[PDB]
Parts: C-alpha cells; structure tokens; sequence
C-alpha cells in the first residue's frame, strides 16, 4: 500500500506533466511534436541520473526510489503518443519525418539515459 | 489554436468540363484531404474523392459547361487532443 502511493503520486506528476507539455507545445511542430519528445528525453534523463544516483546509496528508502522510476519517469514518458504520431505521419505520406521521429525519440532517449548516468558517475 | 481547415481554396486552372483546384495546408498533420463536389441549385448528387496528405491540388472532372459548382475541401487530420477527427470546410463556387 505505501508501494502503491509512491507509484500513484509520481505516475500523476509525470502523467500531468505530460500532459500539460503536450497539449501547450506539440502543435508548434506537428512533424516531430515537441511536447512529446521533451518528456521522453527528460525521463529518460531522470532514470539516467537515478540509475547512477541510487547505485551509490544502496540501502536508502526504496519509496523514494519507486516513486521516481515506475512512478515520474514511467508516468511522464509514452511509446503510445509517440506511436499514434509516426503511424500518422506514415498514413499522411510523410516517411521522412516518420523515420526522423523513430530516431530522434529513440537514440534521443537512450543518449539521454546514458547522459543522466555518466554526469553523475562524473560528478563524483 | 491551430486551425485544421485549409485556407486560399481557389480554382487555377478551368476547362468547360473540368477544374484545377488548389489550397494551402493548414499546419497540422493532414492524414488526407476529402474533395467535395455538386451543382450549387441544389438537386444534383454531391460527390466526394481523397486526395493524399501531401498534395495540395485536385482535379475535378466530368462536369457540365456554364454550370455552378460548390466546391469543398476538408481534411482528415492528426492532433494530440483528438487523435484523427476530421476539420470544417472551406468552401467556393465556381462557374464552368
Ligand atoms: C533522480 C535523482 C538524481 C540525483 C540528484 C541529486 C539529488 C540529491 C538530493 C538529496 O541529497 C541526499 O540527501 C540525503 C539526506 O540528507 C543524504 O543522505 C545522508 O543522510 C542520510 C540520513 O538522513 C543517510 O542515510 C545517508 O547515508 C547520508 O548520505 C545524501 O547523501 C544526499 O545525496
Ligand atoms: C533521489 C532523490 C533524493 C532522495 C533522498 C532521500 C533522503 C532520505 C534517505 C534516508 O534513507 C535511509 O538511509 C539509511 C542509510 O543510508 C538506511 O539505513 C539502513 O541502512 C544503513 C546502511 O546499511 C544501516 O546502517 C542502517 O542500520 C539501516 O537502517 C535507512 O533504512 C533509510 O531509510
Ligand atoms: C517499421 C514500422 C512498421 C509499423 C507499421 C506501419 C503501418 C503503415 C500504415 C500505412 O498506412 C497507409 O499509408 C499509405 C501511405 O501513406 C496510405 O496511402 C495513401 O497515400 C499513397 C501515396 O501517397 C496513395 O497511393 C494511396 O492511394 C493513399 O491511400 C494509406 O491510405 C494508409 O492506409
Ligand atoms: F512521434
Ligand atoms: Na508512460
């Protein structure tokens, strides 16, 4: 049950968050909705610094730790927004920015993962 | 607030029997555009074709000389809030 608050609470930060990034930003640039990406890229940098941060402190609450990853960066993050986008793209005709969506979403997400770890791991 | 209809509907291009269309996208993702056609005296079958997302042209055949045409353009569009739904038509008419 304190497991399923931590999750609930940080799902509907991120789950907000998205939301709110979304709705205000993704039609500025409907062939690659910035909104959507910004919350991917972001979450995958959280769990990055995450990864690298609780590494190190083994032994603190798992709550806080729970709330972050399944919670935040779950809730923030989305495949299904970024699928509907690309096959959209893809139904519209417009196979080059359907491919540039998959890459920078994808490649973009994990370079930002590995950002978040390795600036903490620097970081000392 | 970004519009999905399209805008600057006009014809280009007339023959008698025929009608060059053209029109600016309006900035959302255009799945496809959905051409409307009939005779403005309103007792003819309107008739109705898709063109794909990236063109902005369309023709129009086998009409009938010195005739009024009703002509429409709509799309059929992405967005967040709405995922596919269809937008509000522009609207012009046209003698051959
Ligand atoms: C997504 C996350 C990315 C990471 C970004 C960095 C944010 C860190 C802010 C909080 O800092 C932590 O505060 C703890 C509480 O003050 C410290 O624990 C210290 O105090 C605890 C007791 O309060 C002990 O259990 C610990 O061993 C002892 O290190 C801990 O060192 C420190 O780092
Ligand atoms: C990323 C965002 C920032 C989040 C930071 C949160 C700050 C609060 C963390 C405090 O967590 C405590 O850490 C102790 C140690 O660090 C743990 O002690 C446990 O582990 C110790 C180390 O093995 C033992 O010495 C203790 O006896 C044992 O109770 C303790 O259980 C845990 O609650
Ligand atoms: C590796 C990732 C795999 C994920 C799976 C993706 C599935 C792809 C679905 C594509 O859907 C089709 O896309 C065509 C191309 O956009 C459309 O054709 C439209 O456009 C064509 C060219 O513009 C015209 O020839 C057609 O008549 C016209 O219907 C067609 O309607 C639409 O159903
Ligand atoms: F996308
Ligand atoms: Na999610």
């Amino acid at each position: 049950i304190k497991s399923l608050f931590a999750v609930i609470i940080g799902g509907s930060v991120g789950c907000t968050l998205r939301w709110l990034l979304s709705t205000k930003f993704n039609s500025l640039f409907p062939n690659l909705p910035p909104g959507t990406l910004v919350v991917n890229l972001l979450a995958g940098l959280i769990i990055g610094t995450a990864l690298a941060y609780f590494l190190r402190q083994p032994h603190l609450d798992p709550f806080w730790k729970l709330m972050i990853t399944t919670g935040l960066c779950g809730g923030l993050s989305t495949i299904s927004t970024f699928s509907v986008e690309v096959f959209a793209l893809l139904q519209a005709g417009n196979y080059i920015w359907a491919l540039t969506s998959v890459l920078v979403h994808v490649i973009g997400s994990l370079i930002m993962t590995a950002l978040g770890f390795f600036i903490i791991t620097i970081l000392f | 607030s970004v519009s999905s209809v399209p805008t600057k509907l006009e014809v280009v291009a007339a023959t008698p029997t025929s009608l060059l269309i053209s029109w600016d996208a309006p900035a959302v993702t255009v799945v496809h555009y959905v051409i409307t056609y009939g005779e403005t005296g309103g007792n003819s079958p309107v008739q109705e074709f898709t063109v794909p997302g990236s063109k902005s042209t369309a023709t129009i055949s086998g009409l009938k000389p010195g005739v009024d045409y009703t002509i429409t353009v709509y799309t059929m569009y992405y967005s967040y809030s709405d995922l596919y739904s269809y937008s509000s038509p522009i609207s012009i008419n046209y003698r051959t």
